[PDB]
RNA sequence: CUGCCGAUAAGGUCUUCAAAA
RNA sequence: GGUGCAUGGUUGUCGUCAGCUCGUGUCGUGAGAUGUUGGGUUAAGUCCCGCAACGAGCGCAACCCUUAUCGUUAGUUACA
RNA sequence: GGCGAAGGCGAAAACUUAGGCCAUUACUGACGCUUAGGCUUGAAAGUGUGGGGAGCAAAUAGGAUUAGAUACCCUAGUAGUCCACACCGUAAACGAUAGAUACUAGCUGUCGGGGCGAUCCCCUCGGUAGUGAAGUUAACACAUUAAGUAUCUCGCCUGG
RNA sequence: AUUGGGCGUAAAGCAAGCGCAGGCGGAUUGAAAAGUCUGGUGUUAAAGGCAGCUGCUUAACAGUUGUAUGCAUUGGAAAC
């Protein structure tokens, strides 16, 4: 049957909000509200050979605050901070040169048990022609190996060009969809294929937040340093 | 020598089932009968089988073998194989013999290694079990203890098994077959000799037969490891033993009625 | 070395309260060119799964084998149900005349020169089966004479 | 505790594949 | 604009019913069986026993919110 | 449970009559098994002639039920079911397993003859059943009364 | 399906019996020698068949030498 999303059945409990602003009217809590979306979209459609898993959004009455977190931040910074200021100039023309822009890259950690470069990274591989049974098993392998708890990949669509669609899931171990104080990272992508659209989804389990509060601590960024800059 | 052959009369090993109850496959160690009515058995063929398998055992144990005990049978057999086992440190199955717990000896290894973690966790003890959870956490080693307390000691499949009857564990001698292992028995005139190998024709029925016999193998065992021995090369006064409670010992088959035809008609 | 051969691949299912379950059966020969070979039949929803099962399960039961000049030494007849199997002793030079199940099963334990003709059924897991109980019913030329008294096969 | 209780147009998907990692 | 009988996404339904499977092992030439069926207890495949089965995953349950009593903090724009 | 080769045989008696089991220091001395063709028997229904007819009931009439009911239900109801003599020769006539011969674990019943002598129970030789391993089978299953290891002879089968 | 198949549930055991001709058939001894085995001789036309060689530029082909099968007669063997 239906589920309910898993991001959502979580938000306000474990989970903090992507774009955290209180807007004037209910005029400017629209435009404000568009505006963001296109900003995280143009991060996640071009840009993508970075690995951006999630990128957010602070405002307040006029300043905008920007923090992206990717895997491989070379591709953002560029040859000696060229693709940077590209970017900038991007960002200032969806918002407005009237306000104040505060872009952060932030380097991530444990790149891996992540839903949404791996969604990415599957993704890929379905538009490169790849077998579909032997991308996942490397993308599950490699997962486990880096050290979390099971994850569940369910890649439904025109699989391998056929008529019919079908769908092909994945889980290796417990995934308690139905837990409030589990720790589960959802993401969806659409593989553009030239049969079609495949859509891919990776449910990952990161254990058991067991200290209550709407989160407020970093997640899977951790482990090693996380830093870079581009701030003022 | 072992035994003394009044000794074996005596203790009545030299009496199997009734003669309704025998599979004819066993006819060689069954002399000739006659108006006995519990098939007697050739005490020198007792004497022989049980040389021959006391040896065998010595061998493996002396060679730091393991050997496996399984008895799960009458309650005085269950308590006879934990005394053996206060005796000797040999690894034990009371309780009902898990499916595969030889050919699928991996599966029942994760279960012997986190009841060992439960018992040091619990051991190591914490102010965080409380009640409730100490409780569960208590009754869970329990219950991997009356299942586990014997195989726990043991990290590989044991190289040799001695059961108390083939009959009532066709399961252990099966695995033991299919997986080339020695297994001696006592075989009670209703067993098919194909599947054990040292045979050692025997009562079963018996409280007294069982434990010296049984007390004999754990013999050999003992002497090998250099312990004193029990009941093997002994004299008559120390070799006595008692009748369990609960004119003549009557060591017969009856309860015939409760096997009436499997239910049909129409 | 122990080459492996899928011998059959076939789509078995069971039927639910709506759809059917489809799982993948292989039926891999295994052996090492010198005298072991051994068969596996597995069943899981995928094909590397199944045959990592088969194989598993074939290098589980490995039988030996004797051969007499790269042949077999005496014709015999394979029985296995309705499957019934000969196997005849070849000069050196004719090669495996065999085919299908059979000749898989041959060339997976060595044997060279070989006679063959499947007299009965079709279905691979009995004409594997027959095989194997014709080779392994094979009476040795030295196990005759610890048994007669001869003298080591001496006429 | 035995009333009564009849029918259901034709042809059709769906397993692509283990070579392997 | 056509094709939801090419699809992605989302949803109704059985049904918040208690189910659906997998790994290893065993039986069967085989589809397959076992576990998941027996006896008790529940809303529940919830649990305990028995048991050639031993374990595991999803679902079930709890962790989340709200209403029902009380303690503590705070006393205005409530109370007074 | 018994008998007969099968169909079949169950109130009592008389007469005639068939086969069978057990023990044989008796006798003949291979005279034995199978059987194309041939002959005999062969459930019930049906036929021909002459009797018989209580009950029941194909066909038939009516009342119900029913969309319709030439059927299931009910009330009547002829042939027939019965006997004697003549035919018909078909049945799921089945153990769905032709007959004969020798061998191959065992256990539990039951029937008959013989040995002992209260029965009951033990042994021997046979008939009729259940369970059961090797063995056979595609599986179900058969398993000393074989569908097992073999021989002889007859009958029969060759896709729907 | 002589070599080389089957008839309980898939095609196939006649409904059963008395049975002539036919097929098969206990043990031992003697003779004969119809089957059976073996030796000698005759014949089974030539081409073709298989092996070797030669000749055509090698081959296809042609020639060349070898190569059985059965029947009859005669001389022995005596296990069935
Ligand atoms: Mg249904
Ligand atoms: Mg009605
Ligand atoms: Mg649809
Ligand atoms: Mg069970
Ligand atoms: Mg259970
Ligand atoms: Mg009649
Ligand atoms: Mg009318
Ligand atoms: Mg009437
Ligand atoms: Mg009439
Ligand atoms: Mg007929
Ligand atoms: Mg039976
Ligand atoms: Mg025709
Ligand atoms: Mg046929
Ligand atoms: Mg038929
Ligand atoms: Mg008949
Ligand atoms: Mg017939
Ligand atoms: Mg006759
Ligand atoms: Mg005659
Ligand atoms: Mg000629
Ligand atoms: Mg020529």
């Amino acid at each position: 049957g239906q589920k309910v999303n898993s991001n959502g059945l979580r938000f306000g409990i474990n989970k903090n909000w992507i774009s955290r602003w209180t807007a004037n009217s209910h005029a400017q809590t629209a435009k404000w509200l568009i505006e963001d979306e296109k900003i995280r979209n143009l991060f996640f459609v071009n840009y993508r050979n970075a690995q951006v898993s999630n990128v957010e959004i602070e405002r307040t009455q006029a300043t905008v605050d920007v923090f992206v977190y990717a895997a491989q931040p070379a591709f953002l910074i560029g040859s000696e901070n060229k693709n940077i200021q590209k970017i900038t100039k991007q960002i200032k023309q969806i918002i407005g040169r009237t306000t104040n822009l505060d872009l952060t890259i932030n380097e991530i950690g444990s790149p891996m048990l992540s839903a949404r470069i791996i969604a990415r990274d599957l993704a890929n591989a379905i538009e490169a022609r790849v077998p579909l049974r032997t991308a996942m098993r490397q993308s599950l392998i490699k997962v486990l190996k880096a050290g979390a708890n099971g994850i569940k990949v369910l890649v439904s669509g025109r699989l391998n060009g056929a008529e019919i669609a079908r769908d092909k899931m994945y889980i290796e171990g417990n995934m308690p969809l139905s837990t409030l104080r589990a720790d589960i990272d959802y993401a969806l992508e659409k593989a553009q294929t030239t049969y079609g659209v495949i859509g891919v989804k990776v449910w990952i389990n990161r254990g058991m937040i067991y200290t209550k509060g709407l989160n407020r601590t970093p997640a899977h960024i951790l482990h090693p340093q996380k830093k870079q800059p581009n701030r003022q | 020598e072992l035994v003394s052959l009044a000794k074996l009369g005596e203790m009545r090993t030299h009496v199997g089932m009734v003669k309704r109850y025998w599979n004819p496959k066993m006819g060689f160690f069954i002399e000739p009968e006659r108006k006995h009515n519990n098939d007697h058995f050739v005490l020198e063929l007792q004497r022989q089988s049980l040389q021959t398998a006391y040896n065998y055992v010595k061998e493996v144990a002396q060679n730091n073998g393991q050997i496996l005990f399984v008895g799960t049978k009458n309650d005085y057999v269950k308590k006879l194989v934990n005394n053996i086992a206060k005796r000797v440190d040999v690894a034990f199955i009371t309780q009902r013999w898990l499916g595969g717990t030889l050919t699928n000896f991996k599966t029942l290894s994760i279960s012997i290694n986190k009841l060992n973690k439960l018992v040091e966790k619990q051991a190591e003890n914490a102010a965080d079990l409380t009640k409730k959870e100490n409780l569960m956490l208590s009754r869970e080693i329990e219950r991997l203890e009356k299942f586990f307390g014997g195989v726990k000691s043991l990290k590989r499949l044991p190289n040799l098994l001695i059961v108390d009857d083939p009959v009532y564990e066709k399961n252990a001698v099966a695995e033991a077959n299919i997986l080339r292992i020695p297994v001696v028995a006592l075989c009670n005139t209703n067993t098919n000799p194909e599947l054990v190998d040292f045979i050692i024709p025997a009562n079963n029925h018996q409280p007294q037969s069982t434990c010296l016999l049984m007390n004999l193998l754990a013999d050999a065992v003992a002497e090998a490891k250099a312990m004193p021995t029990m009941f093997a090369y002994k004299p008559d006064e120390e070799i006595q033993i008692e009748i369990p409670q609960k004119k003549q010992i009557t060591s017969q088959r009856l309860n015939i009625t409760r096997n009436p035809e499997v239910l049909t008609r129409e | 070395e122990f080459e492996e051969r899928i011998v059959k691949l076939k789509r078995i299912s069971k039927t639910t309260k709506g759809g059917r379950n489809m799982r993948f059966s292989v039926l891999v020969v295994v052996g090492n060119r010198k005298g072991k070979i051994g068969y596996g039949i597995a069943k899981a929803l995928e094909v590397p799964n199944a045959i990592k099962k088969a194989i598993k399960a074939a290098h589980n039961s490995l039988h030996t084998i004797e051969i007499h000049k790269g042949s077999i030494y005496h014709e015999v007849i394979g029985r296995s149900g309705a499957s019934r199997v000969l196997l005849k002793p070849a000069p050196q030079g004719t090669g495996i005349i065999a085919g299908g199940a059979i000749r898989a099963i041959i060339e997976l334990a060595g044997y060279s020169d070989i006679y063959t003709k499947n007299l009965g059924r079709n279905t691979p897991i009995n004409m594997i089966h027959a095989t194997m109980d014709g080779i392994l019913k094979q009476l040795s030329p030295r196990r005759v004479a610890i048994l007669r008294n001869k003298n080591l096969n001496e006429l």
